[PDB]
């Protein structure tokens, strides 16, 4: 997959981030730990390429 | 100072302050090619010529790029597991609005932490020479909600949640335990908790208006991001410069001379540019270096300070430390650091040991304090009266060896007891 | 000579000596309650006392022994400073530094 | 090392040991100009076209010169308050006078 | 270049110099103004005081 940094989708399966312009990823509702790093939140892996948000940890609420 | 005199406290304060620790700079990356040399295509023929600099500052900017988000990964995501706090606020007086996070701004971040992001504050040219500035792995929310994570662990399960799973205990047992860690006793808290309560509250909204009310509370982060912005601005201001060339811009030496001596012209640009590329690079370098250290002590208070009691001195606020609360800040963390400092101090007449009945008595835990007339044995930080008894104090051997030992009787708990 | 100049530093010798006095007399009157609040006097040999509880040791120890340890502590007060005297290399750090 | 056995201390050692540590290091500052090129107007001249280095050089030279004293108050200046040690000087036996 | 080095050169110096007075500062915070029971931290034996 492609990154164009600090570039909008406009001047270039396409995703706009906030670190820029993302090609070749199919992006995920579904939350994962961050395998391969992006930016602004946002992490990609392979499973196809996906990208998605990292999710901090399991949640819990101690009683 | 003397030599038969104690001074004992007689009352205690409960207080908030503030520390501030940058964690992490700006990620900043360089283009070498058209920062140097730009459209042109003979200026980098000719840089070529002079190796694989351009690879050594892109790798070193490379590392201090991932060295950030490792420095901020480290400082706060040390809890994965993210707690909630209990829907109902009550803590038996405790109050803690104006650290927890607010459901009515967007953003869900503290009051505090809202004057904090508040309170810490062209870009196209430095964008459009080849210099840009890469996001940060982690959002503010995500940090605002790791903070939020631990504050809610360190209030409902105390420290327990640090060392393995996170069991449950009420606030002021918690209190208690706390207390006892600093030598006094459990009864103190459990007979001045709603002073203790009140006099915590009032140091939290005196924390708010002092960070409010103060420009120069956080110099540390505003410090720096006016270093990276200027030397930024100085990068970019660098490409103005002649260098001993015949013009500062390439398009013109290109279009108005011959190549034998343009060749010439661009050798003086490349070489000073050069030059200006290494010294920015070696100071990101240096600075980086400091930063590292910075966020490496302060994950080293948050581990200690915040998911435990600290028994170093100083290192966790002034006076003894109780506990402590974390905060995001742009660039930083900003720890309350909660602590307990004696008051009210009182003369009193001391002495090594008690002599009786041919035998000499030390206290357990205490020491012997008297009031003119009459002996007592109280804690060493807190005043609280005690008959003297066997029970608090223990015997080793007569009355002469020692120096100052003081005559006195020596209450007996069983002698009512067997004599009725 | 070329344009070098070395400034003075905000902080005289002697008013480093004067903070250096201040904390050895506090340390000597009121023990370690001086670092986290009000300083609150105690007797040395009490503080000795408070000091040997503090590493496991009952405070009979120190009361029964007091006159050997005020002399250990003098003699091995007396030792150190011929041992930082009659070495050269002991200063080594800040002479490295000039 | 045995089965059941231990060693117990019977008596004890006061002991006294040093530890030196560097605190702050010489505040310089430096001309740019005067140092490169003296008196020469010719040569200042010259040196103007290469920019802001001298204005870097004294940055940085005037942070170390601040951090210095910072060093030395973050170490010495703890406290608020001038203690003094008593007029008489008798502290159960213990000899001060060498400090 | 004489210049740059020198300042690079009293950079690193002065990195090292702060290193050592933060450590210093937390000797003087921790050993003097309390009893410190971090092993070798104040001298070799157990602590008393400095
Ligand atoms: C201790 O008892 C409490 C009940 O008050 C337990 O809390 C509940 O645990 C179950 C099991 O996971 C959850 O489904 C509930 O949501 C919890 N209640 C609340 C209000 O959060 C707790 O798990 C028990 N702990 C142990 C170790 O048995
Ligand atoms: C210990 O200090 C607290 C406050 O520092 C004292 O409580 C105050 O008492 C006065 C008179 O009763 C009130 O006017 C104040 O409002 C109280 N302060 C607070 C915060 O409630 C307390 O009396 C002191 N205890 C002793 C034994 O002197
Ligand atoms: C906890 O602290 C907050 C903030 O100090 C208190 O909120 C105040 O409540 C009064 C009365 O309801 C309002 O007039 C103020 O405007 C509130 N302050 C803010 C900043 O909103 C709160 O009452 C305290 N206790 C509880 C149980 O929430
Ligand atoms: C020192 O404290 C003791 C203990 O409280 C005092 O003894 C009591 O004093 C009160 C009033 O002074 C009397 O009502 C009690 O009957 C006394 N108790 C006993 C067992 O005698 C003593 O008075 C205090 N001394 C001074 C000078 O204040
Ligand atoms: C503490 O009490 C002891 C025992 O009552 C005192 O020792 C006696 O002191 C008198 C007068 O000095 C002598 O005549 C006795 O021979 C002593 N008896 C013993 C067993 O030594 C001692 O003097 C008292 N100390 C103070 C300071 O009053
Ligand atoms: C513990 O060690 C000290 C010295 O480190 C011993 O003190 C010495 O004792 C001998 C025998 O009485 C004397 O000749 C010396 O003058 C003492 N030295 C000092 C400095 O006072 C002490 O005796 C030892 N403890 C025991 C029980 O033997
Ligand atoms: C404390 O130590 C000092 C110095 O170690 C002692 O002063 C010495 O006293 C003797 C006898 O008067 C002289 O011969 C020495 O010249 C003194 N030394 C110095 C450096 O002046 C002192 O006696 C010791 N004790 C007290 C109570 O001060
Ligand atoms: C206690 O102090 C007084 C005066 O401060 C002094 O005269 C006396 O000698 C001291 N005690 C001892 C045992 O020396
Ligand atoms: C004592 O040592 C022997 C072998 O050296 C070992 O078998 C035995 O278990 C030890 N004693 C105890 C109580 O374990």
């Amino acid at each position: 997959a492609v990154l164009y940094q600090g570039v909008n989708c406009t001047e270039v399966n396409v995703f706009q981030t906030r670190a820029g312009c993302l090609i070749g990823a199919e992006y995920v509702n579904n939350s994962y730990e961050c395998d391969i790093p992006i930016g602004a939140g946002i992490c990609a892996s392979y499973q196809s390429i996906i990208a998605y948000t990292m999710s901090l940890g399991a949640e819990n609420s101690v009683a | 100072y003397s030599n038969n005199s104690i001074a004992i406290p007689t009352n205690f304060t409960i207080s908030v302050t503030t520390e501030i620790l940058p964690v992490s700079m700006t990620k900043t990356s360089v283009d070498c090619t058209m920062y140097i040399c730009g459209d042109s295509t003979e200026c980098s023929n000719l840089l070529l010529q002079y190796g694989s600099f351009c690879t050594q500052l892109k790798r070193a900017l490379t590392g201090i790029a991932v060295e950030q988000d490792k420095n901020t990964q480290e400082v706060f995501a040390q809890v994965k597991q993210i707690y909630k706090t209990p829907p109902i606020k009550y803590f038996g007086g405790f109050n803690f609005s104006q650290i927890l996070p607010d459901p009515s701004k967007p953003s869900k971040r503290s009051p505090i932490e809202d004057l904090l992001f508040n309170k810490v504050t062209l870009i196209c040219a430095q964008k459009f020479n080849g210099l840009t500035v890469l996001p940060p792995l982690l959002t503010d929310e995500m940090i605002a909600q790791y903070t939020s994570a631990l504050l809610a662990g360190t209030i409902t399960s105390g420290w327990t949640f640090g060392a393995g799973p996170a069991l449950q205990i009420p606030f002021p047992m918690q209190m208690a335990y706390r207390f006892n860690g600093i030598g006094v006793t459990q009864n103190v808290l459990y007979e001045n908790q709603k002073l203790i309560a009140n006099q915590f509250n009032s140091a939290i909204g005196k924390i708010q208006d002092s960070l409010s009310s103060t420009p120069s509370a956080l110099g540390k982060l505003q410090d720096v991001v006016n270093h990276n912005a200027q030397a930024l601005n100085t990068l970019v201001k660098q490409l103005s410069s002649k260098f001993g060339a015949i013009s500062s811009v390439l398009n013109d030496i290109l279009s108005r001379l011959d190549p034998p001596e343009a060749e010439v012209q661009i050798d003086r640009l490349i070489t000073g540019r050069l030059q200006s590329l290494q010294t920015y690079v070696t100071q990101q370098l240096i600075r980086a270096a400091e930063i590292r250290a910075s966020a490496n002590l302060a994950a080293t208070k948050m581990s200690e300070c915040v998911l435990g009691q600290s028994k170093r001195v100083d290192f966790c606020g002034k006076g003894y430390h109780l506990m402590s609360f974390p905060q995001s800040a742009p660039h930083g963390v900003v720890f309350l650091h909660v602590t307990y400092v004696p008051a009210q101090e009182k003369n009193f007449t001391t002495a090594p040991a008690i002599c009786h009945d041919g035998k000499a008595h030390f206290p357990r835990e205490g020491v012997f304090v008297s009031n003119g007339t009459h002996w007592f044995v109280t804690q060493r930080n807190f005043y609280e009266p005690q008959i003297i008894t066997t029970d608090n104090t223990f015997v080793s051997g007569n009355c002469d060896v020692v120096i100052g030992i003081v005559n006195n009787t020596v209450y007996d708990p069983l002698q009512p007891e067997l004599d009725s």
